[PDB]
């Protein structure tokens, strides 16, 4: 823990943030324990989640943060969920044994949709809405039989 | 037996010494139950069992991160306001920016100035206000950078309000006073008084009328002995509390030893207040558990101003031992493992209820509350007084406030309650006439008629000019006995703070009282009485809306997609067509099974804590609790969801009511269950000892190959013989023989993250021949492969193929051990020769799930990366996918990461201590839901799990090309 | 009980306690107990309770002042109890 | 000694139980003692007495 | 490893009771879990440790050997070391081979 | 190690767990010999982990998270995984041989 909270801090100075401007931190081993390698993948679900949705889990756990976290100013630690107005993008860090550092950058589906046309998303989206309805009549069926 | 007894006369072998030692331990069993239960007839079960001890040190829990709850409440506040929870400057957000204030500092403050110029004032009328008010508290928190924190309480005062409805029910409620809105306000009242109280630039002191009673005072005591209302401490008095009310009163450097604080209670509010003013508590409960925890940490994020320190104790304060126990660890020093604290103030409002216990019922229960309330309490103080006078302390005295009732047996049916209090006012004399007085000063509270039965009749006896107060006035009251002018006062000699709101001033109120509650009771039921009849008699004379129910609709929760002119403003202008979407990568699904169930469920016990309609009916469906049924039951047609055991029809607003117990204490991180780990009992740890055979054993029948088999490990230590008569062999093992006897060790790892008990494959439709051959790792994989192309919308995996080549499709997730239940298989269950399949091997690779997704439902033959990275193999899955999609040999991939939790690889990280203690934690105090604290001082380990996780990403062209939701681009 | 302050209120205290205060209002409780259970309303015992005119002045005497000052009560609970009937409370203040 | 195992075996007899019945006697004496001293610590000497 | 002589155990159920043997006093009590009232564990008072004896009914492992067939593999040349290429005997009993 | 002479009892280093791990002989090369901060991949493919480990490097150089790669493959041979691959029948029967 204090080893990643650094990390993002020297990462947040060095890209040269905003002070006053820190990282809100999501723990979600505190509800979902630690996996040996499920891990990064839960937590970038939880990211998937929370930049779709707006909403930032709280590590209800964090019943009292380290004072030695207090140091890294970029860094937040909440305790409570935030309805938060939207998440841009979501940095998912993990550090597996043998040295595996490992990042990644998740960003908010929206950005995407920029970067096409009007007409390409609209039958994007007729798409999307049809595939949701069959997958939901799929899943449903699966799910009583 | 008589050859027995000669060779144990030769041998000098005592055959009845076992016997004779047990009859003589069976006697002192005896002799010592019998104490015991003199002792239980004498003090009483009650008594007995109510003074175990509760304290200990490890268990104490320290809060002081306000520097981090003041950033968290900042956003909650500028979330609210944004959203339009809050539209207005209500007293609750005057108390959070009071609270704000209290916790501000330089890099606060530079939180706050980023986050609301950031601010976009143009989004709506929302976004304005919150700039405006956010400027406001900025320019309010920067006056206050260095001021000390201050306890203001800004809450609208309520008096009593019980209403008579026309058909007899009694409603209280808390309505604002109409007179009194502010706490200046509530001073000014109190020191004006009213009819009642009267007897035969300008502080609020100078209103008090003349030869009048404060409903607020102090009192001084006469030359006679006897305690009397007097001027000079009264105004004194309302003079702190008026100065409280408006500047706020700061409690710096002050350190209080607070008991029977709990939620609903006087205690409570007081040490709110406390946080507020930035003082260190050491708040006692007898209740510590994860709701009081979780409580008090609430309170202290919430309250707790810079400089302040919430020390949650657990503590019986009906034992002397638990007394002892904990003033030694509020004074001991840090090195030591206490707190190196000196109290400041001593507040022991802790008592237990006691109704309708008159003289002839006082028993253990009223004996243990006379304890707990008058002499454990003077322990305590003696205790104070005895640290103080061991480290030479004389000038710097404990207050202790006194919890006093203005009234001793006046209702009666209290049992021991009145001498309690009555006995406590012992130590105003006690403070002159003996040698404590340097150490500790008394105060003691007369608490008036509070408001937390007592309630529907403080509207009535506020009508002859008693004044009632709440809660959170009687916590102002007597927080401004804590102000420096009152502390002083008490050091100068012991003070009678009457805070009882001319209660006493009422003729006969015990039964004034009685009255009231009569009154009340007899209108109710007979207005009840009444509108049932009336209603009868319509029912009989004229003679004779359906309710709609939730039921479970299970979303998909697809990405919202928003109209094209929204979503275009967002982004820049200049990124229609700048990048290449076949190079842009998109997770178009994803998916995983773990503890809380599937990604759904786990995500909303996240956010939200609990579990929807939806997700504990997913829940119930996961853990096979409830299972669908559609046809003929029990004659009758249903269709809809039943009980899976008993059969029964189940509705979704039942299946709340009926599983959400099961499914939270069977679901997330708790004990290890061996059912769900093949009978691995951490508590008993199999293992097997070598020793060296010191006799031959005697034959055991055995097969041919077998006996054969034992030759040849033992050479000439065994013999193996046939016998003719059926053609076996017996094995006869010799001295010096190796052995293997079963030895069981006690693992302190006891808590693990599992998949919710009844979790199965069968469930998610995989065939019992799958999951016979598979891994249970591997048929979490399945799972959660399913479910992440069902999120991302590809019922049939074939459909990919409508779109890309079977070269186009790969999987890049791994695992970062795998199947462990496989190596354990070969590695422990063919050494001990147990069945186990000949295929073990090949399904214990880390890239057998992979494998087996491929060949159950892919069919793709793209490109094929299991990576390990231990914790990381699932950032390193989507590394690798994302560079064979950037690489184009994939256009979709399959990444994630997957494990199992097994009895050898929790034992081997134990070893390691690189997991949590769990025995450590229970020492602690800690619950397994509050095992796994990320971030935390007392975190001292990982919590171990289980499951997998997957994810779908392909090319954003691709991802558009088929229509499938985006949830993230990486 | 003498020379025991505030700080050594103990084991000896607490048994005082409990045989000056505790255990009389036990005793009072069992007689009225007994008087009930035989359906005596017209024949009160005269509860002549020992009170100190100190309570608290000398100090050093344990909890004796608390016993003696927690007796007044009773003069309340005669008043606020379903015992004024089987028991009457005459508090005698025993001077020097 | 190995005769005498040999007849005890013979007659089903337990030299062990009394052994094992005194053990499981000693440690109830000493949870009765342990809550003995509890309640010691807790209300006193004097006041048990 | 000699695959002419693989090492296994086969579980059997004990018929007799076994001779006492003296064990530590951690040792025994991990007996006494694992059996259960199929072990008898009692200190000696003479040195401290204790005595196990397991009755009639008891689990026990006794080491078989298993002919497997499969006698040659291809191995790194005997008398390969990584000491040669220079990697230290710490290293050497840190890491795998 | 951790499989069989922990169950055994036999001393077996407290951290055999990180020295199982297939990444472990990478993350031992790196921080013995290397000393470099950049990707790490490591592959698991049976035997065709090397090629998997090839074309790992290859592609990782081509999106530029590295420019130097240390690719290829490594196994050992040991009782347990000789004998269930003679349980699989897939080695070659040396009696029959
Ligand atoms: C994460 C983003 C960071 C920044 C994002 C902030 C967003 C959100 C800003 C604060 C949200 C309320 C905006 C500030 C408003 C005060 O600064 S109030 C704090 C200081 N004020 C006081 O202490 C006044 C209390 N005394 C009084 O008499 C008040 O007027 C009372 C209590 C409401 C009653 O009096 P009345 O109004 O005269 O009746």
């Amino acid at each position: 823990d204090k080893n990643e909270s650094a990390t993002i801090n020297e990462m947040m100075k060095h890209l040269g943030r905003s002070e006053g401007n820190p990282v809100i931190g999501v723990f979600q081993k505190f509800l979902t324990g630690h996996p040996k390698g499920a891990a990064g993948a839960w937590m970038m679900n939880g990211a998937l989640q929370i930049l779709n949705s707006g909403i930032i889990p709280g590590n209800r756990n964090a019943d009292n943060v380290d004072k030695i976290l207090e140091q890294f100013e970029y860094v937040l630690y909440p305790s409570k969920t935030l309805k938060t107005d939207g998440v841009r993008a979501v940095s998912i860090t993990s550090f597996g044994f043998g040295q595996k550092g490992g990042q990644a950058i998740v960003v908010h589906p929206d950005y995407l949709y920029g970067a096409i046309t009007e007409d390409r998303y609209n039958e994007y989206v007729a798409k999307v809405s049809a595939r949701e309805k069959s997958a939901y009549k799929f899943f449903h069926n699966g799910m009583i039989y | 037996r008589q050859q027995l007894q000669v060779l144990a006369r030769y041998l000098k072998m005592d055959l009845d010494n076992g016997e004779r030692k047990f009859l003589k331990e069976k006697d002192t069993v005896a002799e010592l139950q019998a104490q015991l239960d003199y002792l239980n007839a004498e003090l009483g079960e009650f008594f007995v069992n109510g003074v175990a001890t509760s304290f200990s040190r490890k268990k104490a829990r320290t809060f002081d991160s306000s520097w981090n709850w003041a950033k968290q409440s900042l956003l909650s506040l500028y979330f609210e306001i944004i959203h339009g929870v809050l539209k207005n400057v209500d007293r609750e957000v005057v108390s959070e920016a009071i609270n704000i204030m209290n916790r501000s500092n330089d890099a606060l403050i530079k939180f706050m100035e980023y986050h609301i110029s950031n601010t976009d004032e143009t989004k709506g009328e929302n976004y304005q206000l919150v700039k405006t008010l956010g400027e406001q508290l900025i320019e309010n928190c920067k006056q206050v950078l260095d001021v000390d924190p201050v306890y203001k309480d800004v809450a609208k005062p309520t008096g009593p309000k019980t209403a008579i409805d026309k058909n007899g029910n009694i409603t209280y409620s808390e309505e604002p006073r109409e007179k009194v809105r502010k706490l200046s306000q509530y001073v000014q009242e109190m020191a004006l008084g009213g009819p009642i109280t009267k007897e035969s630039s300008k502080t609020v002191s100078s209103t008090i009328p003349r030869e009048t009673i404060p409903f607020l005072h102090l009192r001084k005591k006469t030359p006679a002995g006897d305690w009397k209302y007097d001027r000079q401490l009264s105004s004194l008095f309302l003079d702190g509390l008026e100065k409280a009310a408006f500047n706020g009163v700061t409690f710096k450097d002050k350190y209080v030893l607070i008991t029977g604080a709990g939620k609903g209670s006087i205690g409570a509010e007081v040490l709110q207040g406390l946080l507020q003013g930035g003082a260190k508590v050491v708040v006692t409960t007898s209740r510590f558990s994860k709701q009081v925890t979780d409580y008090y940490q609430s309170i202290y994020a919430k309250y707790g101003a810079k400089g302040s320190t919430l020390i949650v104790v657990p503590f019986n304060q009906g034992s002397k031992q638990d007394v002892e126990a904990l003033i030694e660890f509020i004074y001991d020093t840090e090195k030591n493992g206490g707190l190196g604290w000196d109290l400041d103030a001593i507040i022991p409002f802790a008592a237990i209820p006691e109704q309708g216990i008159e003289l002839e019922h006082i028993d253990s229960k009223s004996e243990f509350a006379h304890r707990i309330m008058l002499t454990n309490i003077l322990r305590m103080m003696g205790c104070v007084k005895k640290q103080k006078s061991a480290r030479g302390i004389e000038t710097r005295p404990a207050q202790v406030i006194l919890p006093m009732s203005p009234n001793h047996g006046t209702f009666g049916g209290d049992g021991m309650y009145s001498e309690s209090k009555l006995s406590l006012e012992t130590l105003f004399n006690r403070w002159h006439s003996e040698s404590w007085a340097n150490q500790l000063t008394v105060c003691g509270a007369i608490i008036g008629w509070t408001r937390g039965a007592n309630n529907i009749i403080a509207e009535g006896i506020e009508k002859m000019g008693v004044r009632t107060f709440s809660q959170k006035e009687m916590a102002f009251n007597l927080l401004g006995l804590l102000t420096p002018e009152v502390v002083e006062l008490c050091q100068k000699s012991p003070v009678m703070a009457d805070l009882n709101g001319g209660l006493q001033f009422v003729p006969e109120l015990k039964e004034f009282t009685a009255k009231l509650r009569k009154e009340l009771v007899e209108t109710s039921e007979v207005r009840k009485a009444v509108s049932i009849e009336t209603a009868l008699e319509h029912k009989v004379v004229n003679g004779n809306q359906v309710e709609i129910q939730p039921r479970a609709n299970i979303q998909l929760d697809f990405p919202e997609l928003k109209p094209y002119k929204q979503v275009k403003q967002i982004a820049p202008a200049e990124l229609e067509g700048l990048l290449d979407l076949e190079r842009v990568i998109v997770v178009t699904g994803f998916a995983e099974v773990g503890p809380w169930g599937s990604a759904r469920t786990r995500w909303e016990m996240e956010a939200f804590g609990e579990f929807s309609l939806e997700g504990c009916v997913e829940m119930a469906w996961i853990m096979g609790f409830i299972s669908y049924h559609n046809g003929n039951l029990k004659g009758r047609p249903y269709t809809g969801w039943v009980d899976s055991k008993t059969k029964e029809p189940v509705d979704d607003k039942d299946v709340k009511a009926k599983y959400e117990t099961s499914i939270l204490e069977h679901s997330g991180i708790r004990l290890i269950e061996p059912e769900l780990f093949n009978g691995y009992n951490p508590e008993k740890k199999e293992m097997i000892q070598e020793v060296i055979v010191e006799e031959d054993l005697e034959p055991f029948e055995a097969s041919k190959e077998t006996a054969e088999q034992f030759k040849h490990q033992h050479g000439d230590k065994v013999d193996i013989f046939e016998i003719p008569e059926t053609g076996e062999y017996s094995v006869k093992l010799l001295k010096g023989a190796t052995l293997y006897i079963p030895k069981a060790l006690r693992f302190d790892r006891l808590v693990a993250g599992q998949i919710p008990t009844g979790w199965n494959a069968k469930t998610y439709g995989i065939s019992d021949d799958i999951i016979s051959q598979v891994d249970p790792i591997t048929l979490f994989v399945l799972v959660s492969v399913v479910e992440a192309f069902i999120a991302s919308g590809i019922t049939d995996p074939y459909e990919m193929y409508k779109y890309v080549h079977v070269s186009e499709v790969g999987n890049c997730s791994g695992s970062g051990m795998g199947g462990v239940s496989a190596l354990r298989g070969m590695f422990k269950d063919r050494f001990k020769d147990e069945p186990v399949q000949n295929d073990i091997l090949q399904e214990s690779f880390i890239n057998t799930m992979s494998a087996w997704v491929n060949m159950l439902l892919i069919s793709s033959s793209g490109p094929i990366k299991t990576p390990v990275g231990a914790c990381a193999t699932s950032v390193e899955s989507v590394d690798i996918g994302v560079e064979t999609i950037l690489s184009g040999k994939a256009r979709i991939c399959i990444v994630g990461g997957y494990d199992d939790f097994q009895e050898e690889g929790s034992f081997e990280f134990g070893n390691m201590k690189a997991t949590s203690n769990t025995l450590e934690e229970f020492e602690h105090g800690r619950t397994p839901a509050e095992m796994s604290r990320p971030a935390t001082t007392t975190r001292n380990g990982f919590m171990e799990a289980q499951g997998a996780g997957i994810q779908i990403i392909m090319q954003a062209d691709l991802a558009l090309k088929m229509g499938v939701p985006i949830y993230g681009i990486v």
